[PDB]
């Protein structure tokens, strides 16, 4: 960067497409506050459903089996 | 008298005609 | 006019339509209604509106009042009357230093504390809980000797804080504060210790009536700093120290939270992904074709500006319009 | 008396407003359908447009919003009970493939 | 209209250190057996502690009266007719009664207009009744233009003026070639307007 | 007995109040690049969190009581910062108080219908389905004077029940039937048109950019009406298209939606060219017959008006387009033509 | 003091709950089931929610509709701010004022403490005790305002009310509540203009 | 010579100014059942005399700067109190000053 | 047209605040001397 | 390193008017160094007093 | 030694080595209010170059 004195935007620009994650690449956030990696991140190639809560520990099922 | 005495004086000024003829 | 205006048969004015289908989502909400119009009347859709109700949590960072709420009049550097451990150079000896006031002017001091008053003939003593209240003090500007003084001061256990904005919730109806933790069956006894003091001049008073001149009631409160933040912490280290005594507070920035003007954005507008549908139930072809190029919100804003004055507030549609104070935009 | 030498700076603000360049011969609002929009040179044969905005530099990324003001009309029709059929249109930037 | 000042509550300044007049005190423990006995604290507790007895030292000021008094002074008293003000002492004052220096170095006693003038009365002062009221620093019309040009002494400028003559302020000039010469005025006192009327010339 | 005057202390009041107001209402709203982090106090890492903008300190010296003293002149750093994201926003204040003043607030609100096709539609007898979608995104449906990313803070919204209300005019049955019959002909069909009557398009501008080109392919410009443009901060217009757009980490004003634009004085020039050869106003109409020179800074031929740096051609164009004023002498338009969003009401020269 | 019976500065106009009109002891006047609660007008709803409330206050939709109709004919085509000229000073919409606030839920709070005036110390040590006298007491953290902001905000309940001063509630005797003329149509039917009646 | 900073004292300005507005413009208009009789000072028995309405004192703690903070609220005690019988009445002020003082 | 005399009564006061020594502290006593019992001892 | 063609995106015509191309330290008539176009100190008119 | 920076804590700390700036008798006295002195060195000091 030896002070490139060229017009900052000489090429033709294209209208911003209206949908999610294409306006800019910034550290995002979930609906409830979980951080979200930028749009051009590698880890967003696939899908992570990441449903965390399993069914409640079926210790009652173990007791019912014992009885 | 807590203010900048700017828009306050102009607003004091607004006691004159406006809407129609 | 007499006839041909209003019907005589029993006809209602406002109809309340129960939703037929509804679906929640982690980020959206869909409601569906079966709009039925009677066989002999015409409905102007302009009067229709979606009535909602629910729980809104504004979150921890909603402070609508600029400035503080607790001890606002106090100086922004004045420390709460507190005691703290301090390294001692006299002869890891950790002597404690005390800093605090004593506004209450009692009659006599005994090992049971200050004598607030007399009852019949028996002297009466103040309650450990609240009786030396911080608010009540001497009420004569010209100085008069006080031979028995009382006041409250936090123990070293409680962290030190500036008086500006410091607050601790009360525990007993008499307006005291004080952790009510007790290690027994009645595990709610207040642990308030009484600390005694006398003049530094009184040294050789063995046998002499070296009467305690000032008695301080020590507490341990759940101190909080809800809407203020420290603007200068002299020392990085934690705990309580003589250095920390000089910390100064400052009210947190005001921050308002509310709905958008005209409830902007609450309904899904101009996004064909989630498009509203209005159609005659006989068919099902939606009669509302919306694009992503059209901008309905701004259009309605400009229309409202065109018709009515955009300065009067109508609380129903939440019609208050954003505007800056002109003496702030232009100095 | 001891005033220092002076320079002058002038700027302006215009908030809550959209810059307008009406597509009319004399810029006046002589109707909803401007006269220049009815010219055979424009109403008949195709054309292509290039614009160019020169704007001040800002540190934050920004977006230019251009709003080609166009006619946008909806006609609602109702032959029988419980039947709504609508016909949309947005004439200059027409939207919708046909058959 | 002096409706007075709403200074019901007292307003107090305070030491920024919480308290000042502290007394050095030593912790004392109750004795054993002897009800009235008392022995100084030997367990680790610094024998020198600062404690204040009674209320904290503080000073009082009536804010809401001071604001009104400052407003009254700065907006009326300095504008009284010169015959009321007296020249200062040991200060070299100008001689021309129109030079800004004379209007600035003349001292007017605050007692003429204080908090208590026509208390509860809506009544313009008789002295100020004939004094030009537009020659005043609160003249919004004057202030707007003065700030519009800028706040400096040396002001490059660029203005547009209208033609006001009734006979040609709306003439619909038909085609032709016309001569349109017009004069302008260079006198400072006529084209500039001051808030005090001082002779700019 | 006292000898001499009484001991007393002095304090300037009006200067102190002025300093307090100036600091509180401007100096805390400077762009973050001028503020610096505190000492020995832990701060939030995320710059959009309320905590970061609350514990970040700004020196009073930047804006003291003596800034541009005697001059009506907005600060440089602030005229790009959104002015509506300000705790003195009268409308925002009113709305926030109307909801309440606590953290946890039940609400019972009525939302109108804004879509222009059905906004004033006169629905006739029949059975019609009616379904609409509602957002639960805090960043989208809430407004914050600081614009902090609410969902990071922990703001949440939950719907309990939603109902539809409609008011019927108790029209006499005979006349209502006649009107229903008359409104179902092929001729008496209702019509509407969106008030903005537009076609919004948006175009990204990189940081520190000066020029912005634009092209539209060989369209047919029939019944075209006119242009209209402004500038927005990308950190703020939100991506309307999908549902939750994760990336809308800002919660202040939305000039794309609220209509409260503030970056309109950053434009310099606009060039319009049809078929890459002709300039649209280029019948030698304007003084500069190829560009709409808005503000020329250096140039001093004498083209700026209003004792500001807006060129005569641009001022004339704005006045003509807004009030048909300019061919018969400039004069303040009537209040009935200068609405709140009109051009003239918000034109503020400075120096 | 001002004499509301003469001055027109009515101020106790927000205390009405309900108004029930009955002719000949059997017929309720808005009797064609016009209103949502057709038996009687419901001016303000007390602590009760089943859908009926408007303008984020405690006024029922029917009453708001009736007032707006009687004053400006607004209401059968969507509510909106009426013109300036119609909304005179002694009118309805000018003086309408919906409010709201939050206080501590004395039941669903784990650590509530009803502290009276005699024992709440805020700005302690810098104000007189219970009287505008010289400052007294020692500095201390405080205890009265219970907070409703931040991580330690207490559980809260919402109170809503409204004010409408210098105005008169109006109930036009017209078949649709709308002002069509000085001599209302319902006032000249051959049911109220021919035979006697009694009102409760 | 002075060593260290200069002596000074601190006072919150805007907070104190608000106390007054609130107090002097509301706290004195609360219904009499809240105000309590003074100490060691006489007072008229008639509760309509100006002396009764003046001598009777009301604690500032009822309405200080921290009441319903941030909420556009009207005090419950003041909802039924006549709001026109107030010394800020613009019409009353004008009519009183028109006759004189 | 009416002309006459009215007495507003002793309880008329159109200005809030006081008229005399307004800036003075509200507890500051006037310079006064008084008598008291003396314990000369 | 980079290894991509210099100009794949389409190239627009140069606008003719002044200060669009070649943002460098320009110079007004008779010396007086003039800062380049994209400098923030050129968003407002700057008129001097005496032209010396 | 700079006019504005000083001891931070109000808590007295009895500085044993102190500094400040004072005007010589050559300069006329004047009151604080209004007193201005143009700077000479870029570090902000006022000074007088001879």
């Amino acid at each position: 960067n030896s002070f490139d004195g060229s017009i900052v935007s000489s090429y033709l620009t294209t209208r911003m497409p209206p949908w999610a994650g294409v306006r800019q690449n910034v550290m995002g956030s979930s609906i409830d506050g979980r951080p979200v990696l930028p749009a051009n991140s590698t880890t967003l190639t696939y899908e992570t459903v990441s449903g965390t809560p399993l069914e409640t520990a079926a210790s009652a099922a173990a007791s019912a089996a014992a009885a | 008298w807590n203010s900048s005495t700017g828009q306050m004086l102009r607003d004091k000024l607004k006691e004159q005609n406006f809407q129609q003829k | 006019p007499t006839h041909d205006v209003t019907t005589d048969r029993s006809q209602r004015l406002t109809l309340r339509f129960i939703p037929v289908d509804r679906e929640d989502t982690a980020y959206s909400y869909k409601a569906r209604f079966t709009l039925a119009v009677g066989d002999n009347r015409v409905l102007d859709m302009a009067s229709t509106y979606f009535d909602i109700r629910g729980v809104l949590d504004r979150g921890p960072t909603f402070k609508p009042y600029s400035g503080t709420a607790y001890n606002a009049l106090a100086p922004k550097g004045a420390p709460n009357p507190c005691e703290w451990d301090e390294a001692a150079t006299a002869l890891e000896q950790q002597k404690t230093h005390v800093f605090g006031q004593a506004p209450y002017s009692g009659i006599n001091i005994t090992k049971e504390g200050i004598q607030i008053g007399v009852e019949g003939q028996t002297p009466k003593y103040a309650d450990k809980t609240f009786q030396p209240e911080p608010q009540i003090g001497e009420s004569q500007w010209y100085e008069t000797e006080i031979n028995h003084a009382a006041g409250r001061v936090l123990k070293k256990t409680t962290p030190m804080k500036p008086c500006y904005g410091s607050y601790a919730k009360p525990t007993n109806e008499n307006g005291g504060q004080g952790i009510l933790v007790k290690q027994q069956n009645g595990k709610l006894e207040s642990q308030v210790e009484m600390q005694f003091f006398s003049t530094t001049e009184a040294t050789a008073g063995n046998g002499d009536n070296l009467t305690p001149k000032v008695v301080l009631y020590s507490e341990d409160v759940d101190i909080e700093t809800p809407d203020t933040h420290i603007s200068y912490m002299p020392t990085i280290k934690e705990g309580n120290s003589r250095e920390l005594m000089g910390q100064q507070s400052m009210p947190n920035r005001p921050n308002y939270i509310a709905f958008r003007d005209n409830f902007i954005g609450l309904m899904y507008y101009n996004s064909t992904g989630n498009m509203g549908v209005l159609a005659g139930q006989a068919s099902q072809l939606n009669a509302v074709v919306d694009l992503q190029d059209r901008n309905t919100e701004l259009s309605y804003q400009l229309l409202l500006d065109s018709i009515g004055d955009r300065t009067r507030y109508f609380s129903m549609w939440n019609q208050a319009v954003d505007s800056y104070d002109p003496d702030v935009r232009i100095i | 008396k001891t005033a220092v030498d002076s320079i002058t700076q002038k700027k302006f603000l215009c908030d809550r407003t959209l810059w307008r360049i009406p597509f009319s011969s004399n810029f006046m609002s002589m109707g909803a359908l401007t006269d220049l929009g009815q010219n055979l040179l424009y109403a008949n044969s195709a054309h292509a447009l290039d614009m160019t905005f020169e704007v001040d530099p800002m540190d934050e990324p920004t977006l230019l919003y251009v709003l080609f003001e166009v006619f946008d009309v909806v006609r609602v029709h109702r032959p029988h009970r419980g039947v709504i059929e609508t016909v949309y249109l947005r004439t200059p930037f027409s939207a919708g493939n046909a058959t | 209209e002096n409706h007075g000042t709403e200074d019901e509550l007292p307003n107090y300044c305070f030491p920024l250190g919480g308290v000042i007049n502290t007394e050095t005190l030593t912790k004392v423990k109750p004795k054993t057996g002897q009800e009235n006995g008392w022995e100084k604290d030997a367990t680790e507790f610094s024998d020198k502690n600062e404690i204040r007895v009674g209320n904290n030292f503080a000073m009082e000021i009536n804010l809401n009266a001071n604001l009104w008094r400052n407003f009254l002074y700065s907006n009326i008293a300095l504008y009284l007719p010169d015959k009321l003000k007296y020249s200062p002492s040991n200060v070299k004052i100008s001689d021309n009664p129109n030079t800004y220096d004379y209007m600035n170095k003349r001292v007017v006693a605050p007692g003429l207009v204080d908090c208590y003038i026509n208390l509860g009365a809506r009544w313009s002062l008789d002295y100020m009744d004939n004094v030009n009221p537009f020659n005043h620093h609160r003249n919004a019309g004057l202030r707007y233009r003065s700030m519009l040009l800028g706040n400096g002494r040396y002001v490059p400028f660029h203005i547009q003026v209208p033609q006001k003559f009734f006979a040609i302020k709306n003439l619909l000039l038909l085609p032709g070639s016309y001569t349109y010469e017009w004069n302008f005025r260079k006198d400072v006192n006529m084209v500039l307007q001051s808030s005090l009327g001082n002779d700019l010339r | 007995i006292r000898v001499g005057n009484n001991f007393a202390m002095e304090i300037n009041l009006n200067a102190n109040l002025w300093r307090n107001f100036l600091y509180s209402n401007i100096a805390l709203y400077l762009p973050d690049k001028l503020k610096y982090s505190p000492s020995n106090v832990k701060i939030s890492d995320n710059p959009n969190t309320y905590d970061y903008m609350n514990k970040r300190v700004v020196a009073p010296g930047l804006v003291d009581c003596y800034i541009n003293l005697g001059a009506r002149w907005s600060l440089d750093y602030m005229d790009n910062v959104n002015p509506f994201n300000h705790h003195r926003n009268a409308g925002l204040r009113y709305r926030s108080m109307l909801l309440g003043n606590g953290r946890y607030v039940p609400f019972h609100i009525q939302v109108p219908q804004k879509f222009f096709a059905i906004k004033n539609l006169l629905l006739l007898p029949g059975s019609y389905t009616y379904e609409w979608n509602f957002r639960k995104d805090v960043n989208m449906v809430l407004q914050s004077s600081l614009g902090n990313d609410l969902r990071v803070d922990g703001a949440s919204i939950k719907f309990d029940s939603i109902c539809l209300y409609a008011t019927f005019f108790p029209m006499a049955h005979n006349t209502a039937s006649t009107l229903e019959a008359m409104l179902r002909n092929d001729t008496n069909d209702q019509s509407f048109n969106d008030y903005l009557s537009a076609a919004n398009m948006l175009y990204p501008i990189p940081a520190n950019a000066t020029n912005v080109p634009i092209s539209i392919p060989s369209r047919n410009w029939a019944a075209f009406r006119g242009w209209a443009f402004t500038r927005l901060k990308t950190k703020e217009t939100p991506s309307l298209g999908s549902g939750y757009d994760p990336y809308y980490t800002y919660s202040g004003s939305i000039p794309y939606l609220d209509g409260t634009f503030y970056l309109n004085h950053t434009f310099k020039k606009v060039a319009i060219t049809f078929d890459s050869s002709v300039s649209w106003p280029g019948n030698d109409r304007l003084l500069t017959p190829n560009e709409f020179e808005i503000k020329r800074s250096v140039d001093g031929e004498g083209y700026n008006v209003a004792q500001c740096n807006m060129t005569k051609d641009w001022f004339l164009v704005q006045m003509l387009a807004n009030y048909n004023i300019g061919y018969q002498g400039f004069y303040i338009p009537e209040s009935y033509k200068d609405r709140m969003y009109s051009f003239f009401r918000n034109f503020q020269p400075m120096s | 003091g001002s004499i509301p019976y003469l001055d027109g500065t009515f101020y106790l106009n927000h205390t009405f709950k309900k108004v029930a009109i009955t002719f000949d002891s059997s017929v309720s006047w808005p009797g064609n089931d016009r209103l949502l609660t057709p038996n009687e007008f419901e001016i303000k709803r007390s602590v009760d929610g089943e859908g009926y409330n408007v303008a984020q206050c405690n006024m029922t939709k029917d009453w708001f509709l009736v007032q707006m109709l009687a004053n400006y004919n607004i209401g059968y085509q969507g509510f909106y701010i009426p013109e300036s000229y119609k909304d005179r000073m002694y009118s309805f919409f000018r003086n309408f004022q919906p409010m709201s606030r939050q206080v501590v839920d004395d039941t669903k709070y784990k650590d509530y403490q009803q502290v009276g005036i005699l024992h709440q110390h805020n700005n302690s040590g810098f104000v007189g005790y219970l009287a505008p006298t010289m400052r007294e007491g020692q500095a201390y953290p405080a205890n009265f305002p219970y907070p409703l902001i931040g991580k330690t905000a207490v559980d809260s309940i919402t109170q809503k009310k409204f004010l409408c001063d210098r105005t008169l509630w109006r109930i036009p005797f017209s078949s649709n509540f709308m002002s069509m003329g000085a001599l209302t149509d319902l006032g000249q039917n051959l049911l109220y203009a021919n035979s006697a009646h009694a009102l409760d």
